[PDB]
């Protein structure tokens, strides 16, 4: 008896909807109550499923209400765990421990990326008199990320930076930056959210109505 | 020996204590056995899981040659023995003995 596994690492983006799978042989049909399958990350249990019985009470605070394995699938003779919603703390060492005419194991690794790639902008006019606006560039992300203001013509722009950690994620970092400029109408401007090692950027385009 | 407390419907991992390299396999003869009864035998790299013990039984040759029993019933309950024996010279000599008994509760 030998299990199986699709892909041996996953890289998911924060928010999403993995389904991690394990493959295990099946024979015409599925005698549930010979069936074993346990889904645990590192420490932490997730799924714990004995001769067709899931009990709910052993799972992980951590994965309530997000964590479910697809019953569907096991008489394809796949054992997918789905984690709706994915969060940093998803990141790590996956294993399925699998009983079914004989028993096997297989690890996945889950690699979680949260990027700045939802920037919510904000334009808002001072003052008319002197065309002064306040523009704000908002995003979450990991790991902590620099915002850098440009102007039509590419050169820098002096903004006001926060940087604090997510209500959502206490490992996730809530970056909102503001810069304060005279400007005319459909001047374009742009916001970069910065991370370094690898680096990776995240332009935000905002044009004064 | 060590006294491991597991749970019923819980998987026990119960350890040999030695750790044996993919080439070292070649020249050594496990021994798992429970309560005097053979359970798996891993004889010069070539596995053998006992018939009362292959459905439910991994054998982790990487994890200090482990034993997993998923699905704990009282009856996975007793005294389980590692054997070690590394060929050397002439013939195969013991090398190492780990005693674990498993305590499977409500
Ligand atoms: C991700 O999955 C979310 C949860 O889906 C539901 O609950 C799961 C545990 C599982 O049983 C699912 O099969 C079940 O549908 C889901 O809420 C979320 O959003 C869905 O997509 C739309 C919004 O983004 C919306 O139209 C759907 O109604 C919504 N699903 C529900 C049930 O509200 C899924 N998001 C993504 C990005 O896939
Ligand atoms: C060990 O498991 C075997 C596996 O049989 C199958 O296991 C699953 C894959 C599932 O599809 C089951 O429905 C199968 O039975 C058991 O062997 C079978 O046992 C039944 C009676 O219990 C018998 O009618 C079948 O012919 C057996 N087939 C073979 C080839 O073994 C076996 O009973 C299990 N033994 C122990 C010690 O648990
Ligand atoms: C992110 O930061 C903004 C600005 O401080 C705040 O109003 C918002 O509630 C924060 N959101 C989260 C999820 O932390
Ligand atoms: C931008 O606006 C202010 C008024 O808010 C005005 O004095 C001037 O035109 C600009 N300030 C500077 C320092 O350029
Ligand atoms: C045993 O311990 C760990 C893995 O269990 C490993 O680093 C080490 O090299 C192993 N020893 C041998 C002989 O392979």
């Amino acid at each position: 008896f030998t299990v199986t596994v699709p892909k041996d690492l996953y890289v998911v983006e924060y928010g999403s909807n993995m389904t991690i799978e394990c493959k295990f042989p099946v024979e015409k049909q599925l005698d549930l109550a010979a069936l074993i399958v346990y889904w645990e990350m590192e420490d932490k249990n997730i799924i714990q499923f004995v001769h067709g019985e899931e009990d709910l009470k052993v799972q992980h605070s951590s994965y309530r209400q997000r964590a479910r394995l697809l019953k569907d699938q096991l008489s394809l003779g796949n054992a997918a765990l789905q984690i709706t919603d994915v969060k940093l703390q998803d990141a790590g060492v996956y294993r399925c421990m699998i009983s079914y005419g004989g028993a096997d194991y297989k690890r996945i690794t889950v690699k979680v990326n949260a990027p700045y790639n939802k920037i919510n902008q904000r334009i808002l006019v001072v003052d008319p008199v002197t065309s002064e606006h306040e523009l704000t560039c908002q995003a979450e992300g990991y790991p902590k990320a620099e915002v850098i203001w440009t102007s039509s013509d590419h050169q820098v722009l002096s903004g006001k930076t926060t940087t604090t950690n997510s209500k959502r994620e206490e490992k996730l970092f809530n970056v909102t930056s503001t810069l304060r400029i005279n400007t005319t109408t459909n001047e374009i401007f742009y916001c970069t959210f910065r991370r370094l090692d690898p680096e990776e950027n995240h332009t935000a385009e905002l044009v004064i109505p | 020996v060590i006294h491991v407390t597991k749970e019923v419907k819980e998987v026990a991992t119960l350890s040999c204590g030695y750790n044996v390299s993919v080439e070292e396999l070649e020249q050594t003869r496990i021994y798992w056995q429970k309560d005097k009864k053979m359970v798996l035998t891993m004889m010069s790299g070539d596995l053998n899981i006992w018939p009362e013990y292959k459905n439910r039984t991994i054998f982790d040759i990487t994890n200090n040659l482990s034993i997993m029993i998923l699905g704990l019933r009282p009856s996975d309950e007793g005294t389980y023995e590692c054997v070690v024996l590394k060929y050397e010279k002439g013939a195969f000599k013991r090398e190492h003995l780990a005693e674990v008994t498993l305590s499977v509760k409500a």
